[PDB]
């Protein structure tokens, strides 16, 4: 339920939506509304389903942003899933 | 003599030799001969405030369980409290592998009884070396997995009857129980049929934030367990949350709390676990 009134909760439900969403818009969005409401934590670590391959793996976490680099890595690994 | 045989004791502990076998065999005699209780106990306490704690013996291990055995072979609660509490007082090394030797049914329930006054004292005062004392007892307890379900039964009974001490016990119980791994989950969950449920609702009304805390911490440690019977659990959580089954309304919007709490702790680990390292058992 929305307003849970609790940070950690709020956390849980806004990542949960962000692995369910599909949308690269609604993605970022999500995805920077956590790193705003949270510290500088790397968020790509929040569904060990997602996979990279480790060829691509240093080139995309090679991002001083913590921001970007969970952004990009996000979109491509949802988006090699869907293929 | 007593100091001899301390110092016999101590030196075959320490260097594995046999000059101290007519030494613990001539002891034993004298303590059978006494009778004393009290001084069985005293003279096995000294034989592991100090002599236990260098290293591990076989003769001299022998000899004071001996020793031990023939001082609870008689009633001697006083004895068995005083020597309870030297245990505590002096927990270095190996002082549950000393009291825990015992192996016997009346020492093992009076350990188990002292050690959850000690946890409840302890909880209570806040105090991080209560706590641990209380800790380590519980620990005694479990590796002497032998009955403890009559202790649980007894310690959730008596937490629920009061409401001012009851959020306390309960503390105390949770948090023995994230390191016990929830041994007795079942009978854990059985008990509070209809009037337990109320019964803790109405203590808990007297709780705190800290209160609230304690019992998120303790849903997920319940969620983090209950692998013997989780469908029963499940179920008898559901039908007082969802159902409205509850005998209290506070109860149910409680039930119905932990779920969801439940819920996002299992989603955390669930897939925030990590990709790199192994998944964690649930």
């Amino acid at each position: 339920y929305d307003i849970p009134a609790s940070a950690s909760v709020n956390i849980g439900q806004l990542e949960h939506q962000l692995i369910l969403s599909v949308d690269p818009w609604r993605i970022r969005q999500i995805l920077i509304e956590l790193h705003g409401m949270t510290s500088e934590r790397q968020f790509w670590t929040v569904s060990n389903k997602w996979e990279v391959p480790s060829v691509y793996s240093g080139v995309i976490l090679g991002i001083k942003d913590n921001l970007t680099r969970d952004l990009v890595y996000i979109l491509m690994a949802k988006g090699l899933h869907c293929s | 003599m007593d100091i001899y045989v301390q110092c016999l004791s101590a030196l075959i502990g320490s260097c594995p030799d046999a000059c101290v076998d007519a030494l613990l065999d001539t002891s034993v005699q004298h303590s059978p001969h006494f009778d004393w209780v009290v001084a069985h106990i005293g003279s096995s306490f000294p034989g592991t405030i100090i002599s236990r704690v260098l290293s591990c013996g076989l003769k001299d291990f022998c000899v004071h369980g001996g020793a031990g055995g023939g001082a609870g072979s008689s009633g001697g609660s006083s004895s068995q409290t005083p020597s309870t509490d030297p245990f505590p007082g002096s927990p270095a090394i190996p002082a549950e592998k000393r009291v825990p030797k015992i192996a016997s049914v009346v020492g093992i329930l009076g350990h188990l009884a002292s050690r959850h006054g000690d946890s409840i004292r302890r909880e209570l005062l806040r105090m991080f070396h209560d706590s641990l004392a209380g800790g380590s007892g519980g620990r005694s307890g479990d590796p002497s997995l032998q009955a403890t379900v009559p202790f649980l039964l007894q310690l959730a009974v008596m937490s629920p009857a009061l409401l001012g001490t009851v959020s306390g016990e309960l503390v105390d119980c949770l948090k023995p129980p994230a390191v016990l791994s929830q041994l007795q989950q079942h009978l854990q969950g059985f008990p509070r049929e209809e009037l337990d449920n109320m019964l803790n609702l109405a203590v808990h009304l007297v709780s705190q934030a800290s209160g609230a805390g304690a019992y998120r911490l303790l849903q997920f440690l319940v969620d983090t367990a209950m692998p013997a019977s989780v469908i029963t659990t499940q179920g008898l959580a559901v039908p007082d949350t969802v159902r409205e089954a509850c005998d209290r309304l506070i109860q149910l919007l409680l039930l119905h709390l932990q779920k969801l709490v439940h819920h996002r702790g299992g989603s955390p680990g669930e897939g925030v676990l990590g990709p790199p390292p192994p998944p964690r058992l649930v």
